[PDB]
């Protein structure tokens, strides 16, 4: 986690499977406020989060952090 | 309806002005028939052999079932029209091909019984022919037994071919 | 006795020894009459192989098996339920929107279920299905010699029982408009939010989705044909293999298998199905190694195998296999085979028993084909275009691509019937009506490239005559001939208006890219094509 | 836990074995003379 | 003026050499160019021109020459 290698994977996964360049993601963007993520398809990114890192996200911290500040501050709590 | 209310009298006039050998015409005196609708005449427990071209237009007369191996005999034989009945229903059953027509041609005539579509006549709706048997008959008794348990044999191959 | 004129042996026994030669049993005719003599009869065993029911055993072990496979789904379910993702929140917040769209496919399929055009062979299914509950083995009524339809057949059985209702046009014609609403319910809902946020986020995508939806579905899945099922069967496979790409899970993955493998018995077209299955493999196996460390391989694959193999639980409920055998070449000898519909699709338009050819080739050159094409050379031009989620888009890709392969000239002989693809065309459609919109297509030339290929298309989908099949065509606006206006046909118009819009395209191509007539113009194309032609069906 | 697990794998192949076994199985033949 | 073996085997070669130069992206082996371009010929002359416009069917085994060359670069 040197503040740029995860951003850059999370937009590469990001771009991987919802489809959007590395342009929009920025912390100023986020899920449901600026782009377009879903319930349903978030969990896929959810997922990729657990698996190129352990980080064993619960059920409840997903739906109840709403940015982008969700993805990097978990990975940085180990 | 193109004749008036005080027209009483017709004639047939007929012409033949064409002098080749393929140009001919007959003529019959004219009738007011005595109609009345296919539900009406042919019920519901009179048994048809539909053909699979009309079964979604005549949704209500019991089609001819099998139970175990024979079928009831059929009185009626309700027809698609006449170019897909002459070479698209006819020609997908008979007796060559497994078919239902090579078990009413063989044991029943049929003949073609007039029919119009109600209110558009010119309309080739299909065809209703009105089988009757060869010689007065029964249907059998048919005695059947169960019980001819099975693995996975067959008994003997079946008849497809002379 | 013996003969007269060799002794050939020492009897009068005589006759071929050929066994294919035998009776056609009619009846027993006579014409000698009175009271029986003795020493007189007459006996034939007749053929009653397919008219079986199971014993104790067969029913036993078929009952175990059905209960064996949800018990071992059931524990798959809890066992991939170890990542403590729970299902709730039922109907998401992606569902609760209704748009402008149901309007035109809930209330253009309603309808077109009433007044539309059937298929052809409706009259043959609803005819084999109303005489299998007496006959009891769902006969192949017509033509194979009373072999049953079932080397798959266990889609009719449900109109066999759905026939102790009345057995009217608008009541049996009734799972062609649940798997109407719940392809469109999954087309709209799941499968394009699914397929990324542009094809979502946009309006014309949905529109031109369910207006393709609708054009592909309106000429052949109306009638009784199971061809709307095994589109409904291979979308439920595909949102149900998706949903269990981006979960993670494997029981989604696992009823995608045993759908697939059901909509596989509907009919022997519903290859489009383990097509969509197939498509799916590597993500399938990527779950599988995912969660190969922490449960290991034997309890992760077995239910798997079990929820595969289910299908021949309700295939061979009271057929077996060497009466299945002996059902099936039967149509293999005396059958059409795969030279015999070739030359019966052009030659006078004779209805045939399963197969739509005016309308199928001249609905599957549109609607697959101008949507196929383009969006497939623009999706795999551009490597990385701005909203398009690539790998959901690949594998529908790969399921139309695939069942032209795999179904269509190899294994059976069946010419293009559309009805397959008219749900997850739709979703291509909108695909392709977000590949060419203004946002990913810069170049206004190869817009205009794109509105003369639509033009082109729909002038040759005009081509030829305005004919329905049965009893749809009594009273059509053009029913013998090409359909014309103001003399010349619109066929002609349609090709001049493709003509003008090559012009202009090769006009720009030197000039070259304004946006000033052709972003108004070339602005989804798709939709107003597919709704051309939709408004001109339903009139 | 481990008793889900046992669950799937007995009585999945189980179903398997059984869901392939249904074809080659008896059935009472009515015939008919 | 106004198909079981000549097909379906070019479809089994066919299907995986497309797949491999799309996931390689290119090949140390075959050259770049005139693969594709044996690739377009044969992928079009399955197809939109021959199959989604239906002009005369049935004409079975006619991929003699590029077929070969298919299941060469198989
Ligand atoms: C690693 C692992 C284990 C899994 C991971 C991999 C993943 C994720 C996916 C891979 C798949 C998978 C998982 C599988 C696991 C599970 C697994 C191991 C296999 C599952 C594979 C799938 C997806 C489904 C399995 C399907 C199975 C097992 C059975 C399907 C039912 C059938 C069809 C059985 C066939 C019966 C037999 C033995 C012979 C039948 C013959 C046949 C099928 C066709 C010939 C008969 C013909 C030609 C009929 C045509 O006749 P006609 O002339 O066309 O007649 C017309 O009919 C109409 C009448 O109205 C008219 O048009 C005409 O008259």
């Amino acid at each position: 986690a040197t503040q740029e290698e995860i951003i850059a994977g999370l937009a590469e996964i990001i771009e991987e499977v919802t489809g959007i360049e590395p342009s929009e993601v920025t912390p100023e963007k986020s899920f449901v406020d600026d782009l377009d993520i879903d319930s349903l398809s978030m969990v896929e990114i959810a997922v990729q989060t657990e698996d190129k890192y352990g980080v064993k996200i619960p059920d409840e911290d997903l739906a109840g952090l709403r940015t982008v500040g969700d993805v990097v501050a978990y990975i940085q709590k180990l | 309806s193109e004749i008036p209310d005080d027209a009483v009298a017709v004639r047939v006039v007929a012409e033949d002005l064409s002098l080749s050998q393929g140009d001919w015409i007959a003529v019959t005196p004219p009738r007011v028939p005595e109609l009345q609708s296919v539900q009406e005449y042919v019920g519901s427990d009179q048994p048809v052999l539909m053909d699979w071209a009309v079964g979604l237009a005549f949704p209500c007369q019991q089609p001819m079932l099998h139970a175990n191996g024979v079928t009831e005999v059929p009185k009626f034989r309700i027809s698609p029209d006449y170019y897909a009945k002459l070479q698209s229903t006819d020609t997908w059953q008979d007796g060559i091909n497994g078919g239902l027509l090579g078990i009413t041609d063989l044991l029943l005539r049929a003949s073609v019984m007039s029919t119009y579509l109600s209110q558009d006549w010119g309309q080739d709706w299909g065809s209703l022919r009105k089988f009757d048997t060869v010689v007065e008959a029964t249907p059998a008794e048919l005695d059947f037994g169960s019980q001819t348990h099975s693995g996975l044999y067959s008994p003997g191959p079946l008849r497809i071919r002379p | 006795l013996t003969q007269i004129s060799e002794d050939a042996g020492k009897l009068q026994r005589t006759g071929y020894p050929d066994p294919n030669l035998r009776p056609a049993i009619v009846g027993v005719f006579t014409d000698l009459t009175g009271p029986a003599p003795q020493g007189l009869s007459v006996s034939a065993e007749i053929d009653t192989r397919f008219t079986t029911h199971p014993t104790a055993l067969k029913l036993a072990a078929m009952l175990l098996a059905i209960v064996s496979t949800v018990i071992a789904l059931l524990a798959l379910w809890r066992l991939d339920r170890l990542d403590g993702r729970r299902m709730h929140r039922l109907i998401p917040t992606r569902w609760r929107t209704v748009t402008a769209v149901d309007g035109v496919v809930v209330g253009g399929m309603a309808i077109w279920y009433v007044i539309g055009a059937n298929s052809s062979d409706d009259g043959y299914i609803l005819q084999m299905a109303r005489t299998a509950e007496h006959a009891g083995y769902m006969a192949n009524y017509f033509r194979w010699f009373g072999s049953p339809e079932d080397p798959f057949g266990w889609y009719y059985n449900v109109l066999a029982l759905m026939t102790k209702v009345s057995d009217a046009s608008i009541w049996i014609r009734l799972p062609d408009l649940i798997c109407a609403l719940i392809c469109w319910l999954l087309l709209s809902r799941e499968v394009l939010p699914r397929l990324g946020p542009a094809v979502a986020g946009s309006r014309a995508a949905m529109w031109a989705a369910g207006l393709v939806l609708l054009g592909a579905w309106m000429p052949f899945n109306n009638g009784l044909r199971p061809e709307g099922q095994i589109a409904t069967g291979a979308l439920i496979t595909y949102v149900l293999i998706e949903r269990a790409v981006t979960s993670g899970r494997l029981t989604p993955a696992a009823l995608a298998i045993t759908t697939a493998a059901f909509t596989l018995g509907i009919q022997p077209t519903g290859l489009i199905a383990v097509a969509a299955l197939l498509a799916g493999g590597r993500p399938i196996l990527r779950i599988v190694m995912r969660r190969r460390r922490l449960v290991g391989t034997w309890p992760l694959i077995a239910p798997l195998l079990a929820a595969g193999t289910v299908i021949l639980a309700v295939v061979f409920a009271d057929q077996t296999i060497a009466t299945v055998l002996e059902a099936t070449r039967i149509r293999t000898a005396i059958g059409p085979s795969q030279e015999w519909w070739t030359e019966n699709l052009r030659y006078y338009y004779l209805i045939l028993p399963t197969t739509d050819g005016a309308i199928s080739r001249r609905v599957a050159f549109v609607f697959t084909a101008m949507c196929l094409f383009p969006s497939l050379f623009m999706m795999l031009r551009r490597k990385h275009i701005a909203g398009v989620a690539r790998g959901p888009a690949w594998r529908l890709m790969g399921i139309i691509f695939a069942t032209m392969f795999f179904l269509m000239f190899t294994p059976t002989k069946w010419i293009h019937h559309f009805g397959l693809f008219a749900a997850v065309g739709g979703a291509m459609a909108a695909l392709a009506t977000v590949l060419v919109s203004p946002t990913v297509l810069r170049s206004a030339r190869n817009r205009m490239a794109f509105l003369s290929l639509v033009l082109f298309v729909l002038a040759f989908c005009f081509a030829s005559t305005n004919g329905w099949w049965y009893v749809s065509n009594f009273g059509a606006p053009f029913n013998n001939s090409v359909p014309k206006v103001g003399g010349v046909q619109i066929s002609a118009i349609f090709f001049a208006l493709s003509a003008i819009a090559a012009l202009w395209a090769f006009w720009l191509h030197l000039t070259r890219t304004e946006s000033r007539v052709v972003d108004r113009l070339t602005a989804a194309p798709i939709p107003v094509a597919a709704g051309f032609m939709v408004v001109v069906m339903m009139a | 836990v481990r008793i889900a697990r046992w669950v799937a794998t007995i009585a999945g192949l189980l179903g398997f074995v059984l869901s392939v076994s249904i074809p080659l199985l008896p059935v009472t033949q009515t015939t008919a003379t």
